[PDB]
């Protein structure tokens, strides 16, 4: 559904971001 | 014959890329950004379960779904990680795509991502260092 998508979102940006942070 | 060029180049790219160097700057980029996604998808699937199906995409609904997506990610920020995060979306994006047959839609997935890329990211990227700086944090990984 939608929901699905801003789940997506969710665990993409956390993801990226604790990536983000263990490169600095 | 640009096609035995291209070979030739992409050829020598990979080669000196697998020993520390790099053809171009641009080669560079790319050969950080690949590591970068093969990473993040590791430490995602890991904690999660696979990026690619989980939505129901469709030539239909695809845009919408890229944007909805795409849109949250970056509506409180963007940060290289985020970044390679969409990179990682699209990919699965394609992938998916692929394994269910509407193939079409990976020039269109791509499309959109340089879009995003050129009109929203861009000028965060260029403030924050450009590509080069992205390399020397995400380089040889």
């Amino acid at each position: 559904g939608s929901g699905t998508m801003e789940n997506l979102s969710r665990r993409l940006k956390v993801t990226g971001d604790l990536f983000d942070i263990m490169s600095g | 014959s640009q096609s035995n060029r291209e070979l030739v180049v992409d050829f020598l790219s990979y080669k000196l890329s697998q020993k520390g160097y790099s053809w171009s700057q641009m080669a560079a980029v790319k050969q950080a950004l690949r590591e970068a996604g093969d990473e993040f998808e590791l430490r995602y699937r890991r904690a999660f379960s696979d990026l690619t199906s989980q939505l129901h995409i469709t030539p239909g609904t695809a845009y919408q779904s890229f944007e909805q997506v795409v849109n949250e990610l970056f509506r409180d920020g963007v940060n290289w990680g985020r970044i390679v995060a969409f990179f990682s979306f699209g990919g699965a994006l394609c992938v998916e795509s692929v394994d269910k047959e509407m193939q079409v839609l990976v020039s269109r997935i791509a499309a959109w991502m340089a879009t995003y890329l050129n009109d929203h990211l861009e000028p965060w990227i260029q403030e924050n260092g450009g590509w080069d700086t992205f390399v020397e944090l995400y380089g040889n990984n």
